[PDB]
């Protein structure tokens, strides 16, 4: 009910990021929503001395056919000042199960610093440039702006109070307009406890971090090795061999001595076998000094293994992985590969989340000018983390399979 | 007096940190000052400036060409940005026929719009006296001035906000907004159009703006950016395509602008050969003589710009259908319809600049750039015709390292078609040979080796000259390929090789590279295995092109 100053961070003006183009029915729906936000006062409009644009567009969350809207507040975020700290929830992904919730519609509640609100301006585009766009402002608190998780967490932290003081084994974690509740319950108690929060809420998405985990390399087990078993083998340690100090593989080598034909059987020998065991035993084990560093940034690259299963790796320092796993999820993208892909992507940014409490930098196995084109139509998030496209077909995709 | 409607202001400041301008007035001869003199008189008169005191620090040049100017430029410097929705013009094969069409102006556009208070002392100009013997006469805009940097967006915001209500209690008309112009089409009988036009500049004389009061001077065909605007169908204006014996750089450009403007509505213009001219630009003087590929692709382009061509108007009831055809030479030619033979527009594509493609890529990046296109314009995507079998994508897509995706097609037997030319196998073959290669170069000499050994001891090794690693390596896969079967399995350590053929290129600017295309089409299976190198991998010889 009071609102709380805000400003930019030294010498950056606000955004001014143009906005792409729109279907009609994505048009259609954003008048639909901002003529009913207009009318509650959460936004207004505003004249051409606001230079200021961040882009906006229509989604459909999951299980719903009411159409929602998204604002790509990247810039803004990344322009507005740094916000401060509440040490990220370590336990949070130890629970056996969390439950994420939409808590964006109580910031329409508060309102917005009014000097600051000339840099959420925002445009609902015209198809074929026919009439002018309509300009926005926000007046209240929007959702997916990093400072209105900041703004509200007194509002948050008062309201899940008495929740908090009686569910001690309930870890509740916030990012951007989701609250992450994590618990050790049972699905039935789970779905009830949600419930009586929701409400608890109200009066004022299944996800089990348990069964996913860290995935070891894991070397093929044979009666009998053709030298293209030999020659993969060979190509997989000396990968691995950047990540793990102790392997070697020149008693591997040693069976390939001769131009023999690809599918010949070789037997090995007993040194090989040695080799090849100590590997194993060496793979086993953990990866030498990998910690987390809060101010790096996390990359996750992403491989396309075929047939709907995707890889990929969280990492800071190249070898140094903090998570991998392979998603191969089919929920009606069997035809498209852009639909796997997005949805993998809004996956791993879950976990990520989830573990650090930020989103990491992508490295997307697609053309920007494809992405970029078909994003939008599979994204259901509310976050939206920043991404760059490998052209380069990379050769470790097999070894991680 | 009937009582006008104010129109309020719009709140404008200047860049932070800076101060209005300050630039010194111009000597001007006796007949410039007393015709400025008769101008800004007759202005004041009618209330669009007005003459302030010696107080104002604030000055603008000002000269007579007799018509007044005033030059912004310091001004427009120091003035803030605006909000311009003017960033790209409307499409005519996005537009709807209606049946009867009218052409609004608004005369005095910018000098009916009054101007924010506050800001008008930046807007300060003086006079020149004759002689210089009197100070010379100050004066100041209270509206909109012409050449100011916020005119066209205050302007545009201000109708927009009195068009808004009549809009509102008009469903059944459609007006656009265009600079100086206003545009109304409707359905209805044309009495009740002229009727509601006869409402809508009542409308807009409430607040004080005037449109033409005869027959409204502009009916159809309209000229506008280019394009002509009929009642059934829309095309471009006539080309004009200047021919000289000695061509510039300059030249070049505004021949490849102008090709590029008439192949939006005529289908198979190219301009590759001419475009490929303007690499070391920057100095527009120049004499670029033309190949016989170009001087056939110019005389092509007069041969489709010989007869005219039209497209239609949009019809939202009907669906959207593109159709791709392949030219060659990375070109590809699409026209956008929804009745046979009946054009919305057209258009084309040019691959971009890369070492290696394929046709399957480029076709996805024609069906991206239309499918764009297609949203910018009718807010839609279509349904495409593509010359690829089903097939044939199934394959790619799945098979292709990165993720792809084609909206809704279909295939359209019109050759050329896209197709896959070669296809790796993906475990190694039984009954083949085995080529182990390998090559290397000396980094000083330039001089290196490339070859093979096969498990039937067949063998090979060439010495070459003015060659590097990565070359010696695609000419040891090259030398497996000549000198092997119908099917072969070839083992390197070259990531550069890998990493070239793995992209699954038919095309490439390396005549190596090309030449191994050349030879993976002829073969039925080829399995291509890689090993790290140096080690000690038996078959792998780097020592016998070490030599
Ligand atoms: C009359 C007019 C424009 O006219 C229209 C105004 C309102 C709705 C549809 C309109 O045209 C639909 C297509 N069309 C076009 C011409 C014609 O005779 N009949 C017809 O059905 C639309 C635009 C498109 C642009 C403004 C958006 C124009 C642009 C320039 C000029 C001129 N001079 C006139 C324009």
């Amino acid at each position: 009910i009071e609102t709380v100053p805000v400003k930019l961070k030294p010498g950056m003006d606000g955004p001014k990021v143009k906005q792409w183009p729109l279907t009609e029915e994505k048009i259609k729906a954003l008048v639909e929503i901002c003529t009913e936000m207009e009318k509650e006062g959460k936004i207004s409009k505003i004249g051409p001395e606001n230079p200021y644009n961040t882009p906006v567009f229509a989604i459909k969350k999951k299980d719903s056919t009411k159409w929602r809207k998204l604002v790509d507040f990247r810039e803004l975020n990344k322009r507005t000042q740094d916000f401060w700290g509440i040490p990220h929830p370590a336990g949070l992904k130890k629970k056996k199960s969390v439950t994420v919730l939409d808590v964006g519609d109580a910031y329409f509640s508060v309102p917005l610093d009014e000097d600051f609100r000339k840099y959420t301006a925002f445009t609902i585009p015209s198809i074929n440039n026919e009439t002018p766009g309509i300009r926005y402002q926000y007046n209240v608190l929007p959702q997916g702006w990093k400072g209105s998780p900041a703004i509200f967490q007194s509002s948050m932290t008062k309201i899940l109070e008495p929740f908090k003081k009686q569910n001690p084994d309930i870890v509740i974690y916030q990012y951007m307009d989701d609250l992450y509740v994590g618990s050790d319950l049972e699905i039935g108690q789970h779905r009830t406890k949600i419930e009586e929060l929701r409400q608890h809420l109200l009066r004022w998405y299944e996800l089990h971090p348990d069964k996913w985990t860290v995935q070891p390399i894991v070397l093929p087990e044979k009666d009998s090795w053709t030298v293209n078993d030999i020659q993969k083998l060979v190509g997989k340690l000396n990968w691995a061999s950047q990540i793990y100090p102790g392997i070697k593989v020149r008693q591997l080598s040693k069976l390939l001595r001769g131009t023999k034909a690809l599918t010949e059987v070789i037997p090995l020998t007993e040194e090989a076998e040695l080799e090849l065991a100590e590997n194993r035993e060496i793979l086993k084990e953990p990866v030498h000094g990998v910690y987390y560093d809060p101010s790096k940034d996390l990359i996750a690259e992403i491989q396309k293994q075929g047939q709907g299963q995707w890889t990929y790796q969280i990492y800071q320092e190249p070898f140094k992985n903090l998570k991998t796993g392979k998603y191969a999820r089919m929920r009606g993208a069997h035809t498209n590969d852009v639909k796997q892909l997005t949805e993998a992507v809004q996956k791993i940014t879950t976990e990520s989340i989830v573990i650090w409490g930020k989103t990491p930098k992508f490295k997307l196995p697609i053309q920007k000018e494809t992405w970029e084109t078909w994003w939008t139509e599979y994204w259901q998030a509310t976050w939206i983390p920043e991404w760059e496209f490998v052209n380069t077909p990379p050769l470790v995709k097999l070894w991680y399979q | 007096m009937v009582p006008i409607s104010p129109i309020e202001t719009v709140p404008v400041k200047l860049k932070p940190g800076m101060d209005g301008p300050k630039v010194k007035q111009w000597p001007l001869t006796e007949e410039k000052i007393k015709a400025l003199v008769e101008i800004c008189t007759e202005m004041e008169k009618e209330g669009k400036i007005s003459k302030i005191g010696p107080e104002n620090p604030y000055n603008t040049p000002v000269f007579a060409i007799w018509r007044k100017l005033v030059d912004f430029r310091e001004l427009n410097k120091r003035t803030q940005d605006f909000w311009e929705v003017q960033l790209g013009i409307p499409h005519p094969a996005g537009l709807k026929k209606k049946k009867s069409v009218t052409v609004l102006d608004v005369g005095d556009a910018y000098f009916s719009v009054p101007l924010d208070e506050d800001f008008r002392k930046y807007t300060a100009f003086t006079i020149p006296s004759i002689n210089n013997e009197t100070p010379g006469i100050r004066y100041q805009y209270n509206v909109l001035p012409q050449g100011w940097k916020g005119s066209p967006a205050i302007f545009q915001s201000s109708m927009t906000k009195i068009l808004e209500p009549f809009a509102a209690q008009n469903p059944d008309i459609v007006i656009y907004q265009y600079m100086d112009d206003l545009y109304v089409g409707s359905d209805l009988e044309i009495g009740q159009h002229r009727t509601k036009i006869e409402e809508l500049r009542q409308h807009l004389l409430r607040w004080g703006l005037t449109t033409p009061d005869k027959k409204h001077q502009k009916e159809p065909p309209f000229l506008w950016m280019g394009y002509e605007l009929h009642p059934d169908k829309w095309t471009v204006q006539p080309i004009v395509l200047p021919e000289k014996d000695s061509w510039t750089v300059n030249d070049i450009q505004k021949l490849v602008g102008k090709l590029n403007w008439a192949s939006q509505i005529y289908p198979g213009i190219k301009v590759r050969q001419l475009s490929k001219l303007l690499r070391g630009t920057k100095a527009l003087t120049e004499v670029i003589p033309l190949t016989e590929e170009a001087e056939l692709e110019l005389a092509e382009n007069r041969e489709i710009l010989k007869e005219p061509v039209h497209g239609v108007y949009y019809d939202p009831s009907k669906d959207l259908i593109a159709e791709i055809q392949k030219q060659g030479q990375g070109q590809w030619t699409y026209q956008i319809y929804q009745e046979p033979f009946k054009n919305l527009k057209t258009g084309k594509y040019a691959r971009m600049r890369g070492a290696h493609t394929n046709d399957v890529k480029q076709l996805t990046e024609a069906v991206q750039k239309i499918t764009t296109e297609s949203i910018v314009i009718w807010g839609k995507t279509p349904k495409f015709k593509l010359p690829i079998q089903k097939e044939t994508w199934e394959t790619w897509w799945t098979e292709y390292w990165q993720a792809t995706w084609i909206p809704e097609w279909e295939f359209v037997n019109t050759p050329p078609l896209v197709k896959l030319w070669y296809q790796l196998e993906k475990e190694p073959i039984v009954g083949a040979e085995t080529f182990y290669v390998d090559g290397a170069a000396n980094r000083e000499t330039k001089l290196g080796k490339a070859g093979y050994v096969t498990n039937k001891g067949r063998q090979k090794v060439v010495p070459l000259t003015n060659t590097t690693n990565q070359k010696t390596e695609l000419q040891a896969i090259y030398l497996a390929l000549q000198d092997s079967g119908l099917e072969v399995n070839i083992v390197t350590d070259s990531q550069y090789a890998l990493g070239i053929i793995q992209a699954q290129p038919d095309k490439s600017e390396s005549e190596l590279v090309n030449q191994i295309i050349e030879q993976l089409i002829k073969k039925e299976k080829v399995y291509l295995a890689w090993v790290p190198a140096h080690k000690g991998i038996g078959g792998n010889e780097q020592v016998d092109k070490l030599v």
